[PDB]
C-alpha cells in the first residue's frame, strides 16, 4: 500500500507543477522508490514527496528531494531513519530555522560512514521534534553539527551522552549544564577534556538528581576552566570512584534485598522445619556474596585514600 | 546448637546491610569534600561516623551474647 | 694480548690431555676465538679454558666449554658477562651444588633473548658470588632459575626486585621474607598475587627500616597464601595506597585494615569448613570472626578521622 501512497503523490505533484525541475526529480525518486521493496525507503520518499507538495517551488523542497535520493542509495537503516526524522521535524514545523538546519544535520549524519554519528543525530533530531521553540532543541542540533565536524570518537560519544541527557529530563538545571559542557568541551582540541566530560555525564546519568552528580559536573566545569594536568588526573581518577562507587551501591541494594529474603525464608523454615544444613548453604552463599561487596566498598575506599595522597 | 549460629548470622547480615548503607554515604561525602571542602559537609560526615559507632557497639553486643552462651556451654 | 693467553692455555691443555673429548672442545673454542677479535669473548673463553685446566675430565669443564661456545655465539653484552660471573662463581666455589645449579640457570638465561630474564640472572649469579656458602645464595639461584621457567612478564620483574633487596640488605629479616615472598608468588599461578608482591617489595625497597615495610610483608605473605581473588584485589588497593603515600600513619592504619580483613576472610573460611561437617568449635570461631569484625570497622573509623583531619 505504500507504493500506491508514494505512487499517488507522483501523480498529484506531476498534476501540480508539470515541465520543472521539481517535477521531474519527484518522479524520479518516485520511479526509484517503486522499484524498491524496502518499506523505510518508501516513507523515505514518502516525506520528500509530502514535502514537495507542500512547498512547491521552494529550496527546502529541493533539498529534501536531494536528502532523499542518497538515503535511498545508502543501505544502512540508520540513515533512512535519521532521513525521515529530518523530513518529518521539517513537516511538523515549516517555515522555521530549525527545519533547514536539521535537513543540513542530516545530510552531513548519511555522508558519513561512522555509525556514531547516526545514532547522535537521530537523538538531535529527537530532540528537536519533542521540544519545538524550545532553546534546548536550538542548541542539541548546535552540538551535533559540531560533534559531526569533529574527527575523535570520544567527541562523538560526549555529545550522544550530553543529548541523552537532556532527553531523559529535559528543563532541567542538569540538562542545560550537560549542554553547556559538552558544547565547551567540543570547542576544546584536548582529548582528556573530553574523557573527563564523558565521566561526568556518565555520572549524572547513573545518578540523576543526585548530590554527587551536580557536584561532578561543577567539578567538570572548573577543571575544564583550569589547565593544570595534575589536577586534571586527579578528576579523572576522581569521577571514575564515583562510578565505580555508583555501581558498589547498586550490587549492595541488591544484596540487601537478598539479606532480607533470606531472613523471611529462614524464620519460614524454621517455623515449617524443612534442613538446617540447607538453611546454613544459603546463609553461607548470602554472606559470601554481602562480604565481598564489603570488601570492594573498602578497597574503593583505598583508591580514594591514594588519589588524595 | 545450629539455630543459635542461625540468628547470630541473621543479626550479622541484618548489622552489614546497615553498615553497607553507611559506608555508601561515608565515600560519598568524602568524595563531595574532596571536590568541594565544606564544614557542614565535615558535620554530616561525623555523623555517618557516629551511625558507624552505634553499629560497632552493635557488634559488640552480639559478641558478648554469643560470649555468654559460650561460657554457659563450657561450664 | 688476552689473544696469547687463551692460546697459551689451550697449548697447555693440549699438552695436559691429548684425545679426549675436552682437548678437541677446547682446540676447537680456542681457535674460535682466536678468529673473534672481541676482547670479552677472549676473557670468556679463557675462564672457560682456566677452569678445563683446574678441573680436568670433570663435568663442570664440560659444561664450562658449552656454555662458553654458547656465549660466543651470543653478542648481547650482559649475556657475556652473565656467563663470565658464572664461570668466575664455578671458580670460587669448586664441588658445590651452588656452581652447578649456576652452570645450568647461566644456560637457561643464554637460551633466551629478553633483557630483564638476563638481568635477573645476573643478579643472581652476583648475589651468589657476594655470599657464598650461604642458604640465601641457594635460595635466590632456585628463585631466579623457577623465574627464568617462568613465562609471566611480571615474574621476572617481581624477582629482580626481591633480588635487589637481598643484595640491598643482605642477611637480614627482610630480605629472608622477601625470599620467601617471591618464591610463593613464582609458586602461585595467579597474576595478582605477583602483583600484590611487586608492590610489597617495592614498598620495602623505597622505604627500608620501617614499620611499613614488615606490615606490608606480612600482609602480602597472607595474600599469598589465600587463593580468594578479593583478598588479593583488597591486597593490591591498600599496597597501592601504602605507595602512594609513605611515611604517614593513615598508611600504617591502611595496611593494619587490610590485614584485619584478610583475616576475617580467613574465619569465614574456617566457619564454612566447620559447617561442611561441633556447635563448640563453631561458636569459638564465630566468636573469633567478631573479634576481627570489631577491629576492622574500629580501623575504618580510624582511617575515616585522619582523612577528616587531613580534608578539613
Amino acid at each position: 500500500s505504500e507504493k500506491e501512497k508514494v505512487e499517488e503523490l507522483a501523480q498529484r505533484i506531476r498534476e501540480q507543477l508539470p515541465d520543472t525541475e521539481l517535477a521531474r526529480e519527484a518522479q524520479e525518486l518516485a520511479d526509484e522508490a517503486r522499484k524498491s521493496d524496502d518499506s523505510e525507503a518508501l516513507k523515505v520518499v514518502y516525506l520528500a514527496l509530502r514535502i514537495v507538495q507542500q512547498l512547491p517551488d521552494t529550496e527546502l523542497a529541493r533539498e529534501a528531494l536531494e536528502l532523499a535520493k542518497e538515503a535511498v542509495k545508502s543501505t544502512d537503516s540508520e540513515a533512512l531513519k535519521v532521513v525521515e526524522l529530518a523530513l518529518k521535524i521539517v513537516q511538523q514545523l515549516p517555515d522555521t530555522e530549525l527545519a533547514k538546519e536539521a535537513l543540513e544535520l542530516a545530510k552531513e549524519a548519511v555522508k558519513s560512514t561512522d555509525s556514531e554519528a547516526l545514532k547522535v543525530v537521530e537523538l538531535a533530531l529527537e530532540i528537536v521534534q519533542q521540544l519545538p521553540d524550545t532553546e534546548l532543541a536550538k542548541e542539541a542540533l548546535k552540538l551535533a553539527k559540531e560533534a559531526v565536524k569533529s574527527t575523535d570518537s570520544e567527541a562523538l560519544k560526549v555529545v550522544y551522552l550530553a543529548l541523552r541527557i537532556v532527553q531523559q529530563l529535559p528543563d532541567t538545571e542538569l540538562a542545560r549544564e550537560a549542554l553547556e559542557l559538552a558544547k565547551e568541551a567540543v570547542k576544546s582540541t584536548d582529548s582528556e577534556q573530553l574523557e573527563v566530560v564523558r565521566l561526568a555525564l556518565e555520572i549524572v546519568q547513573l545518578a540523576p538528581d543526585t548530590r554527587l552528580a551536580r557536584a561532578a559536573l561543577k567539578l567538570a566545569k572548573e577543571a575544564v576552566k583550569s589547565t593544570d594536568q595534575e589536577e586534571l588526573k586527579k578528576v579523572k581518577a576522581i569521577l571514575r570512584v564515583a562510578s565505580e562507587v555508583l555501581k558498589l551501591e547498586e550490587e549492595a541494594k541488591k544484596s540487601q534485598e537478598e539479606v532480607e529474603r533470606l531472613k523471611q525464608e529462614v524464620e519460614k523454615a524454621s517455623k515449617a522445619g524443612l534442613g538446617d544444613s540447607r538453611i546454613f548453604k544459603k546463609i553461607h552463599d548470602v554472606v559470601t556474596k554481602q562480604i565481598k561487596v564489603i570488601l570492594r566498598l573498602i578497597a574503593v575506599y583505598a583508591e580514594l585514600v591514594a588519589i588524595i595522597g | 546448637k545450629q539455630k543459635e549460629a542461625i540468628k547470630v548470622y541473621l543479626e550479622l547480615l541484618e548489622v552489614h546491610s546497615r553498615v553497607l548503607k553507611a559506608l555508601i554515604e561515608q565515600i560519598k561525602l568524602f568524595i563531595e569534600l574532596i571536590m568541594e571542602p565544606d564544614e557542614d559537609l565535615a558535620d554530616k560526615v561525623r555523623k555517618s561516623s557516629e551511625e558507624l559507632k552505634k553499629i560497632i557497639k552493635e557488634v559488640e553486643k552480639i559478641l558478648r551474647k554469643v560470649d555468654d552462651i559460650l561460657e554457659k556451654v563450657k561450664s | 694480548s688476552e689473544k696469547e693467553k687463551v692460546e697459551e692455555l689451550a697449548q697447555r691443555i693440549r699438552e695436559q690431555l691429548p684425545d679426549t673429548e675436552l682437548a678437541r672442545e677446547a682446540q676447537e673454542l680456542a681457535d674460535e676465538a682466536r678468529k673473534s677479535d672481541d676482547s670479552e669473548a677472549l676473557k670468556v673463553v679463557y675462564l672457560a679454558l682456566r677452569i678445563v685446566q683446574q678441573l680436568p675430565d670433570t663435568e663442570l669443564a664440560r659444561e664450562a666449554l658449552e656454555l662458553a661456545k654458547e656465549a660466543v655465539k651470543s653478542t648481547d653484552s650482559e649475556a657475556l658477562k652473565v656467563v663470565e660471573l658464572a664461570l668466575k662463581i664455578v671458580q670460587q666455589l669448586p664441588d658445590t651444588e651452588l656452581a652447578k645449579e649456576a652452570l645450568k640457570l647461566a644456560k637457561e638465561a643464554v637460551k633466551s633473548t629478553d633483557s630483564e630474564a638476563l638481568k635477573v640472572v645476573e643478579l643472581a649469579l652476583e648475589i651468589v658470588q657476594q655470599l657464598p656458602d650461604t642458604e640465601l645464595a641457594k635460595e635466590a639461584l632456585e628463585l631466579a632459575e623457577e623465574a627464568v621457567k617462568s613465562t609471566d612478564s611480571e615474574a621476572l620483574k617481581v624477582v629482580k626486585l626481591a633480588l635487589e633487596i637481598v643484595q640491598q640488605l643482605p642477611d637480614t629479616e627482610l630480605a629472608r621474607e622477601a625470599l620467601e615472598l617471591a618464591k610463593e608468588a613464582v609458586k602461585s599461578t595467579d597474576s595478582e598475587a605477583l602483583k600484590v608482591v611487586y608492590l610489597a617489595l617495592r614498598i620495602v625497597q623505597q622505604l627500608p627500616d620501617t614499620e611499613l615495610a614488615r606490615l606490608a610483608l606480612e600482609l602480602a605473605k597472607k595474600a599469598v597464601e589465600m587463593t580468594a581473588q578479593e583478598v588479593l584485589e583488597i591486597a593490591r588497593a591498600a599496597l597501592k595506597a601504602a605507595q602512594a603515600f609513605p611515611n604517614t600513619e593513615l598508611a600504617e592504619l591502611m595496611l593494619r585494615l587490610a590485614e584485619v580483613a584478610a583475616r576475617v576472610m580467613k574465619e569465614l573460611e574456617r566457619n564454612d569448613e566447620e559447617i561442611k561437617k561441633d556447635d563448640e568449635s563453631l561458636l569459638e570461631d564465630i566468636v573469633e570472626l567478631l573479634k576481627e569484625i570489631i577491629k576492622l570497622w574500629k580501623i575504618l573509623v580510624e582511617v575515616s578521622d585522619v582523612m577528616l583531619k587531613l580534608i578539613s
